[PDB]
């Protein structure tokens, strides 16, 4: 039926039955870029694992770090600061800008408009620059821990976060003059992939892929997990569930981003970072090099680390491509007995046969664009 | 003592689901060769489809006759349809290794393998 | 507004030693641009800076010709930057060494050595730790 | 004996086999797997060499982290080959034209460098030294080749009388110079396989009944050169290639073979396919005795 | 100071060298050996005893931080010093 | 950690005390001491020694003996493990690995026809050290 | 709170106005030609491109790159082989095997870092007691063998005196913050 | 208090009463109901009450409990019965959550229910390659993380972190071969936990 | 900022927006390096009296599963949740 | 639907461990001894 | 004697919403213009 396997030669391989120009099967393969992250979390402790979050959904990475964090807080029965709980906001949001431009850029790069991917690529690097000036890293900042945060933001970075925002709204603006209005824009993404609210639902989808359906599920304005609750920002819901309503429901997220920088900004509170309950954070250098206790604490923490009282979790948190979960069981050891990884692709990848029914192999392609695939999360 | 079983009640109909697992393979084999330019004859693998069967022949449980079944249609699907390769094939002869001696002697005199 | 562009163009060009200077520039560092120098290295390199510039433009280096008996007149490498002045062109800081010096200590490298993946002085590993298990050597001489 | 010899390991990459080999001609077409089958249980291997970087590439995975040295030499530079031998315990020899250049005569090749080779092991100290020529090996041939080689032997036996002298016959395998030569377009042949070459030496490594010897590594079957051509043809310019073509491979009689060193010759009937699928765009051929 | 062996090889801060009978000395053939020449064990030692007018001193390597943990260190000992097992300073009592 | 504050209220000075040498196989750091007197009860009951003591009153007290005596038994070698801290530790152990590293295995002695029952605790194949192991039939925790 | 994206407040007008407005735009290319001009104006304007060797890009006092063991001033290494590095690298690339020295001090014979396995955490400068192990701020250390990349106590010491004279500034700049 | 995590009454309230519900509703396919601290309610059953339980769930009115948020298994070795599994389920209509368990071993497989949620087809291959578990009337059922050849199910207790074959590139033979696993560096096997008890309320008794 | 104004009034018009103000090149607008030294604050727990952890621990004030029917030891219709109140059109800007 | 089975129990061929590692091997269930230092 | 990073009394305020804006002319306006210009040619 002229079948064909296309994708690799970067870890995709599609097997596809056409019909003609037709595509009667899609049968995506999966593995190629599984490493056992779940498997060897079992032998590392609460935190020599957390860079495996970072290194899951690699667009974003601390909207990774966060709901492990939220989880082993959730189990040991503490929480962290305001200011650390604002930080987080701030660079979950930051997060979320980063995913969205790599999304809408790579789908139009796939697609053939590829200025865009230039054009915002900056931006994301001017995002690695705060990503470092917190971290030391640009992308893999494993700066988001159970208790709170590592260290403390330098004096000289809400301000060009400021100019930052600023300036990202027009840059936007510059993107949407040449994709959205466009007539082959419209023509390689209106009515394409499209998919109903039940199905998705019952498919097990999530985020965008279900907002764009016309439901009203967002994680933040139900089950919020952080200080979420006190601030504003809209939820842009479709009404077609196509790639068109799905590419403009990510841009006003990119909007509401800036919306919620604006107000996390004004309204960060000062303090402490993370919690101070030296079993379960290290405490400062200063008093782990003046003060017994404190350096016991160090010494036992990132020798033999904090206890965790048995249990199981299933935080999820509202990731830029969904609802990113974590099934967490614990004995009472310093490392854990499972850690499964609930991901949005995964499913998303499960429905690409029936959206892509009916349709071209040219339109595959964006259909695929339109989930946001990234294959860390899934093959994990 | 009493059990719920899995896709068979007696060692008979279990191997009898075996034997048409055989019947697909046998015939199948040499489809392979040609598809993947594999080296080696049909003789070979029919001789390796015999013994990897020959190498489950003390199981007694219909339950784990029915999934050795199963994973052997997994690997049959797998390999009709071109998604193993000559690599995944050829990694049942182990081309490219020394077996460990089957000799006290051969063993004692380079290592401790007992 | 574009016979001072012209201008300024001009005095770009003119800006260095003539024309020898100026393709030595030109063809090494494909730039002409003209900047403060704030200051100059052991190893024969310039750093120069125009705060006018944009952010990643406003500082630069113009490398040796010669660095530890290696032609480096076409090879170029980021690792020829010492510590101090890789601080302040990575800009790390606001203050250059002239200002801001380094902790005189010894142990420190007064040379600089550059990458050597590949040269003779490259580095080979090895185990430091001495024998553990000492064996049993039986005299010279027979019963 | 020096613990950093002792084989401790199970026969893998990342095992330790007591086997330092000094390889002169690997770049070549049968040090690509006699560096194989020394690396794949774990030897340290230095591999001279005079080509460029780029050529030597396909040998650096061959081997585990750290056991493969290479280092560069020239023939005609001696104390480039001190370096070499020394830290060694076995010398493989395996170099050899098939013509002949300016600066390198038959002469040079196959008797003065392998001299000097055997000349600075001994002066180091190795314990092993093996050396590679052709089963034809002798004086009387139309091929001035072959008498170079049945020259060098007795020059490199006036050094190292201990060395190990191996006589195979036409080799044949991938990038070989008689299948890809014959395909390109009174005698009886018996060719014999890069792989059993290969390890029949590693073999010889370590075999301690080999010393001081001569082996000659013939095929398991012996055809007429017309019919294994027209197999050839049915699967589907040198004066001294030509000569050394047109001559019948020798029964040697009682000479210590190649089931000795405990290998099996595998049948060209198996390999062939393999070999020439490539040259692509039947039945075997009758084994035979004169 | 690295003091050369027979071999011709230098010696580390933590005393190997490849035995002269050792096929290990290959992979210096065309190369090098990265070794330390400024060994802690001398230069520590060129520096000088403190003194100090109490039985009792606090030893923390300079900086707060960026030294070592505060220790207390005894000198009722007049016969040796009292060494720091962070830093190797060494102090008397006069 | 389990029982215990997570902070120090102690904003004074510390004391220190002047270390013994009591032998070649027990290091003593006796800043550590925590005046539990496991040593000085072993030592009187089990070795029967009678040569470890309290002397002093007060902060200013410290454990051994008042004089240089050695401490040489044929059980010498347990207050290693009974003393709860760093205090007492084994000079040949000294430094060479952490407890985290070791694999342990259960075995006996031949030294003696006993039978005592023993721990090995190795680290990358290499023996590290030698630990008692209960069997109240046989040695009851002593080696 | 939410929004509609793609869905009109009400029904459209027919007129001849409109439908003539939508038949201008559908022949005589009009939304495309927008696109042409943010694509002229981007060609008239400064890229933000960089000489590398020459220009190098910003970066913090926190960087994360090769690794440094340091010194005292009095030039005494600070290691004490307390493992923590080794017992909190994720990757398992800390090989440590210590002595007691000949002056009686706790210090390394053997301190091995595996720079293909490091993940570049930082977690052994924030574990280590007496900044001693430092992931300094270089980055440009590419080789050609993988065996270059196998670092030791030796190599590790000479980076310290090398880059000695930039972490001690950068460390000075952000030990305040933790 | 600022250090410690706040303590909502409603929710255990709600999700003990929902859990009678359930359990009196189904008398049959249902055991251990529990409600923990954290407020999330798990509910065990029979492997038996499998699609009872959760077409009850999803379309029940009262529940509606439609998105199939995850689907795991659990491997405890020491119990006859190994392979935990566990429904994390989600309802939009509440906005609430769910966990369904149920036991099974080796040679005793589990239902499918790709005929209530679909979601599951992945999942249910992802846990028959993982932990080794059958599904009873799932249309295809085949490796979908592991390679092609791989004999084994990596994520059980047993099975070894490294594996036991190992790929690399040979020239003999112009393929990526499988071989034993020779590693130059032994994973090394940290020690960690504490001789002493840090939780009293979980005390087993002797 | 190195351009003509017929540079500048050219992209403009061809943009349809202003540029020269949200620029996204960085001229002297941005945070100084070399920033002054901070001084963080302290927790809470910082204090010198009342400051017992058998208050403020926190992982033992949790508490194992409290179980309900389990098989070996005229109601109302409840639901796990009060259903969810369904959401506001925003007043700033409700369409596009 | 109950069968009746009451032979051994055995999982070897679907463990996927080999011979070697079946048959050469030796195991051992015991209580890790208490750490006399502690 | 403090001093961790925090916002002044206040930052400016941001832009989130859209300014494409409204360029061009009419269709009738735009047909007349092409009209005209191919009658003269024509002509
Ligand atoms: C190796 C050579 C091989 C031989 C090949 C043949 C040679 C061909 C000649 C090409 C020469 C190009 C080389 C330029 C580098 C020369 C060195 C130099 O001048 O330093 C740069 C120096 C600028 O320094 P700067 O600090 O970066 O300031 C740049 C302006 O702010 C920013 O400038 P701006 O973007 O605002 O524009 C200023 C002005 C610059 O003048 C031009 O670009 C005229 C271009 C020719 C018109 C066609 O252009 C205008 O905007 C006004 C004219 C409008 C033209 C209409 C074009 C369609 C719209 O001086 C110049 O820019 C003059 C170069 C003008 C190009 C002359 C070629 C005509
Ligand atoms: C290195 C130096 C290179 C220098 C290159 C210089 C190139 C200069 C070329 C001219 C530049 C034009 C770029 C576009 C400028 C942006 C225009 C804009 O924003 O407004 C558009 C506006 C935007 O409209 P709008 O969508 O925003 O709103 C109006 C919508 N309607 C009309 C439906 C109500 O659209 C127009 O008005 C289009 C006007 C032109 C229509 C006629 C073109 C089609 C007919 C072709 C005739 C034959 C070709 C004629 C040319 C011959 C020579 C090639
Ligand atoms: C005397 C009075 C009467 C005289 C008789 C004549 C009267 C005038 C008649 C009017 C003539 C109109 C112009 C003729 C061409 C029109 C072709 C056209 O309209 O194409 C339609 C097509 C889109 O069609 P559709 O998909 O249905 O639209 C979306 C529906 N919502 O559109 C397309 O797909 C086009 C795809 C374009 C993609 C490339 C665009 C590149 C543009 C670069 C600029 C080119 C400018 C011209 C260059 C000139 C060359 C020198
Ligand atoms: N195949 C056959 O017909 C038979 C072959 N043999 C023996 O097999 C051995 C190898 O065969 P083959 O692998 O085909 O040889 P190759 O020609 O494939 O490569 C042999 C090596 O010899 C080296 N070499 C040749 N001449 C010189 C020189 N003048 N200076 C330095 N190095 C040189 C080359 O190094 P570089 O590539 O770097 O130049 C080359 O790598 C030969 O010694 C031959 O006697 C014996 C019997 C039968
Ligand atoms: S056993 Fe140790 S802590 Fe106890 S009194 Fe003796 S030296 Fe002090
Ligand atoms: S930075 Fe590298 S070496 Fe240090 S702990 Fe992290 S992974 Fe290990
Ligand atoms: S943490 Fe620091 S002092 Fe301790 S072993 Fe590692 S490098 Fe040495
Ligand atoms: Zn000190």
């Amino acid at each position: 039926n002229m079948t064909l396997n296309f994708g690799p030669q970067g870890v995709l391989r599609l097997v596809l039955e056409l019909s003609g120009e037709m595509v009667r099967k899609c049968d995506p393969h999966i593995g190629l870029l599984h490493r056992g992250t779940e498997k060897l979390i079992e032998y590392k402790t609460y935190l020599q694992a957390l860079p495996y979050f970072d290194r899951l959904d690699y667009v974003s990475m601390m909207c990774n770090e966060q709901a492990y964090s939220i989880a082993v807080e959730k189990l040991l029965n503490i929480q962290p600061p305001p200011r650390a709980q604002w930080i987080r906001v701030l660079f979950g949001e930051i997060t979320r800008i980063l995913n969205h431009i790599m999304a809408v850029t790579t789908h139009a790069l796939d697609i053939g408009a590829m200025t865009p991917f230039f054009w915002m690529f900056e931006e994301r690097e001017k995002m690695f620059e705060f990503y470092e000036r917190v971290s030391g890293a640009r992308m893999h900042a494993a700066y988001i821990r159970p208790g709170g945060v590592h260290q403390d933001l330098p004096l000289g970075l809400l301000d060009d976060i400021y100019e930052f925002s600023k300036n990202f709204s027009l840059r936007i603006d510059e993107v949407e003059e040449m994709l959205t209005n466009n007539r082959i824009w419209r023509n390689r993404t209106v009515d394409i992939g499209v998919v109903t609210a039940e199905d998705a639902l019952n498919y097990g989808f999530s985020g965008v892929m279900l907002r764009g359906s016309g439901i009203q599920w967002d994680l933040r304005k139900t089950q919020p997990y952080d200080v979420y609750d006190q601030v504003e920002f809209d939820v842009p819901i479709g009404s077609r569930g196509d790639c068109y309503d799905r590419y403009l429901c990510r841009v006003e997220e990119m909007r509401q981003s800036l919306r919620i920088i604006e107000q996390c900004l004004n309204k960060m509170p000062p303090g402490e970072i993370k919690v101070d309950d030296a079993k379960v954070s290290p405490p400062k250098r200063a008093e782990m090099k003046t003060s017994m206790e404190s350096l016991i604490h160090h010494f036992k923490l990132y020798t033999e680390g904090y206890q965790v009282p048995p249990g199981a979790t299933y935080t999820a948190i509202e990731a830029p491509k969904g609802e990113f979960g974590v099934y967490l069981v614990s004995d009472g050891s310093s490392r854990p007995y499972r850690c499964k990884i609930k991901a949005p692709g995964f499913a998303h990848l499960a429905g690409l046969d029936k959206m892509s029914k009916g349709h071209m192999l040219a339109d595959v392609v964006a259909i695929i664009g339109t989930q946001d695939i990234v294959f860390g999360e899934i093959d994990r | 003592t009493s059990v719920k079983p899995i896709f068979s009640r007696d060692l008979n109909e279990a191997k009898r689901r075996v034997r048409e697992l055989y019947r697909a393979w046998y015939r199948e084999v040499p489809n392979t060769v040609h598809l993947m330019q594999l080296d080696i004859t049909v003789k070979q693998g029919r001789d390796k489809v015999r013994e990897m069967f020959m190498k489950n022949a003390h199981v007694t449980d219909p339950r784990v006759v029915d999934l050795l079944v199963i994973k052997g249609k997994m690997e049959l699907q797998e390999t009709i349809k071109v998604w193993k390769q000559r690599t995944h094939v050829m990694r049942f002869f182990h081309e490219t290794e020394t077996p460990r001696p089957k000799d006290f002697l051969s063993k004692f005199y380079m290592g401790h393998d007992p | 507004e574009l016979v001072e562009v012209l201008k300024r163009g001009v005095q770009q060009v003119t800006g260095h030693g003539g024309l020898r200077g100026l393709l030595r520039v030109f063809f090494r560092a494909n730039d002409i641009r003209i900047g403060t120098l704030v200051g100059e290295d052991k190893y024969g390199n310039k750093y120069y800076e125009d705060n006018k510039q944009f952010f990643g433009r406003h500082r630069w280096v113009i490398y040796t010709t010669e660095m530890n008996g290696k032609n480096t007149f076409w090879d170029v490498d980021g690792s020829m930057v010492p510590p101090e002045w890789h601080r302040w062109l990575h800009c790390m800081t606001d203050d250059p060494p002239t200002t801001n010096p380094p902790t005189a200590r010894k142990f420190i490298w007064t040379n600089h050595k550059f990458n050597v993946s590949a040269t003779p002085e490259q580095y080979v590993p090895y185990s430091t730790t001495r024998k553990k298990i000492h064996e049993w050597v039986p005299p010279s001489t027979p019963y | 004996l020096h613990h950093a010899v002792i084989p401790h390991g199970k026969g893998g990459r990342s095992s330790v086999s007591g086997v330092v080999a000094t390889v002169f001609g690997a770049t070549g077409f049968l040090g690509r797997y006699v560096v194989n089958h020394l690396g794949r249980m774990g030897s340290q291997v230095i591999i001279p060499y005079r080509c460029d970087v780029y050529d030597i590439m396909h040998l650096r995975l061959m081997g585990d982290l750290g056991q493969l040295t290479f280092l560069e030499w020239d023939a005609r530079d001696k104390d480039s080959i001190r370096k070499a031998v020394q830290h060694s315990n076995v010398v493989i020899n395996l170099i050899g034209r098939e013509w002949e250049t300016r600066n390198f005569d038959f002469e040079d090749v196959f008797v003065n460098i392998p001299r000097a080779i055997a000349q600075a092991s001994k002066e180091a100290g190795v314990e092993r030294f093996i050396h590679v020529s052709h089963l034809n090996a002798s004086m009387k041939s139309s091929s001035k080749s072959l008498r170079s080689k049945a020259v060098g032997e007795k020059e490199v036996r006036s050094v190292f009388p201990e060395a190990i002298i191996i006589r195979p016959s036409d080799i044949f395998g991938r990038e070989d110079r008689f299948l890809n030569h014959f395909a390109n377009y009174k005698t009886v042949k018996q060719p014999v396989y890069v792989a059993d070459v290969s390890k029949g030496i590693v073999n010889a490594t370590k075999d301690p009944d080999a010393v001081g010897k001569t082996f000659a590594f013939t095929g398991p079957n012996r055809y007429l050169l017309f019919h294994l051509v027209k197999y050839i043809f049915g699967m589907t310019t040198t004066k001294d290639k030509v000569e050394r073509i047109h001559i019948s491979d020798v029964m040697p009689t009682d000479l210590p073979g190649l089931e000795d060193l405990g290998v099996q010759p595998t049948p060209l009937e198996l390999k062939s396919i393999e070999v020439l699928r490539r040259h692509r765009t039947t039945k075997p051929a009758k084994t035979v005795n004169y | 100071g690295v003091q050369v062996s027979p071999s011709g090889e230098k010696i580390t801060h933590t005393g190997q060298v490849y035995d002269e009978k050792d096929y290990r000395r290959v992979r210096f053939v065309d190369r090098q050996k990265e070794v330390n020449e400024n060994f802690a064990i001398d230069l520590i030692a060129q520096q000088p005893v403190n003194e100090v007018e109490h039985r009792i001193i606090a030893c923390d390597g300079g900086g707060g931080a960026l030294g070592h943990p505060k220790v207390y260190i005894n000198l009722d000992k007049e016969t040796k010093t009292g060494t720091c097992g962070y830093c190797g300073l060494q102090f008397k009592q006069h | 950690m389990m029982f215990g504050s997570d902070r120090s209220r102690f904003l004074e000075g510390k004391r220190a005390v002047e270390d013994k040498n009591i032998g070649p196989l027990v290091k003593t750091i006796m800043t550590r001491c925590i005046q539990c007197t496991r040593c000085i009860r072993f030592a009187s009951e089990i070795a029967g020694v009678d040569d470890l003591g309290t002397t002093g009153r007060g902060n200013d007290m410290q454990v051994g003996t008042y004089i240089e005596k050695m401490f040489m038994s044929e059980l010498s070698g347990n207050v290693i493990d009974i003393c709860p801290v760093g205090a007492l530790t084994s000079k040949p152990y000294a430094f060479t690995a952490r407890p985290w590293e070791t694999r342990k295995t259960e075995s006996i002695d031949v030294m003696d026809a006993v039978g005592s029952n023993i721990v090995v605790s190795t680290r990358t194949g290499e023996v590290m050290r030698i630990l008692p192991r209960m069997h109240e039939d046989i040695n009851e925790e002593w080696i | 709170t939410y929004k509609y994206v793609n869905k009109k407040e009400q029904e459209s007008e027919v007129d001849m106005k409109s439908a003539t407005d939508n038949a201008a735009r559908i022949l005589m290319w009009t939304e495309l030609i927008r696109g042409l001009g943010m694509t002229l104006s981007y060609l008239f304007r400064e890229p933000a491109t960089i000489n590398y060797p020459f220009e190098k890009g910003p970066l913090s006092p926190r960087f994360r790159g090769e690794h440094a063991l340091r010194r005292y001033p009095s030039g005494e290494e600070r290691c004490i082989a307390c493992k923590l590095c080794e017992a909190i690298c994720p990757a398992q690339a800390i090989t440590i095997e210590a002595e007691p020295r000949a002056d009686g001090s706790r210090r390394t014979t053997r301190y091995d870092i595996d720079m293909t396995k490091c993940i570049y955490c930082g977690f052994c400068q924030e574990a280590c007691p007496v900044d001693a192990i430092v992931e300094g701020p270089n980055f440009e250390f590419s080789t050609e063998t993988h065996e270059e990349l196998l670092y030791n106590k030796e190599k590790l010491l000479n980076n310290g005196d090398k880059w000695e004279a930039e972490i001690a500034a950068n460390i000075q700049a952000d030990y305040l913050y933790r | 208090r600022p250090t410690v995590r706040p303590r909502s009454d409603v929710t255990h309230k709600q999700l003990s009463a929902f859990g009678e519900y359930v359990a009196e509703i189904l008398p049959k396919y249902v055991q251990q109901v529990q409600v923990s601290c954290l407020d999330e309610l798990e509910i065990c059953i029979h492997p038996d009450g499998v699609i009872p339980t959760l077409t009850f769930l999803r379309d029940h009115t009262n529940a509606q409990f439609k998105s199939l948020a995850d689907l795991t298994a659990v491997d405890v070795p020491t119990r006859q019965n190994r392979f935990e599994i566990v429904y994390n389920l989600l309802s939009l209509r509440f906005n609430s959550r769910i966990r369904v368990k149920t036991y099974a071993d080796e040679l005793t497989p589990i239902d499918s229910i790709v005929s209530v949620h679909i979601a599951a087809n992945w999942y249910e291959r992802e846990v028959w390659d993982m932990f080794g578990v059958f599904f009873f009337n799932h249309p295809d059922l085949r490796r979908i993380l592991t390679d092609y050849g791989f004999e084994g199910h990596p994520f059980r207790k047993d099975f070894p972190l490294t594996g036991y074959v190992e790929l690399r590139y040979d020239d003999e033979v112009k393929r990526v071969v499988a071989e034993p696993v020779e590693l130059a560096q032994e994973f090394r096997k940290f020690d960690l936990n504490s001789p002493w008890e840090a939780f009293p309320a979980y005390r087993q008794p002797p | 900022a190195s351009a003509t104004r017929v540079i500048q009034k050219l992209r403009n018009w061809a943009s349809g927006q202003d540029l020269q103000a949200k620029l996204q090149l960085r001229y002297q607008e941005i945070a100084k390096r070399t920033q002054p030294p901070p001084k963080l604050p302290v927790g809470p727990s910082h204090k010198l009296s009342n400051n017992y952890y058998c208050t403020r621990d926190g992982r033992r004030e949790v508490v194992p599963p409290s179980i309900i029917m389990s098989s070996q030891k005229e109601k109302k219709a409840v639901t796990p949740a009060p259903p969810m109140k369904r959401w506001e059109l925003s007043k700033d800007q409700p369409y596009l | 639907q109950l069968i009746t089975v009451d032979e051994k129990l055995d999982i070897t061929t679907l463990t996927g461990v080999p011979e070697e590692h079946i048959k050469t091997r030796k195991v051992r269930i015991f209580v890790p001894a208490r750490n006399n230092m502690q | 004697v403090k001093q961790d990073m925090p916002p002044p009394g206040g930052y400016g305020p941001i832009d989130y919403k859209r300014n494409l804006p409204r360029r061009g002319l009419s269709g009738y306006s735009m047909f007349a213009v092409g009209i005209g210009a191919l009658i003269f040619g024509y002509w």
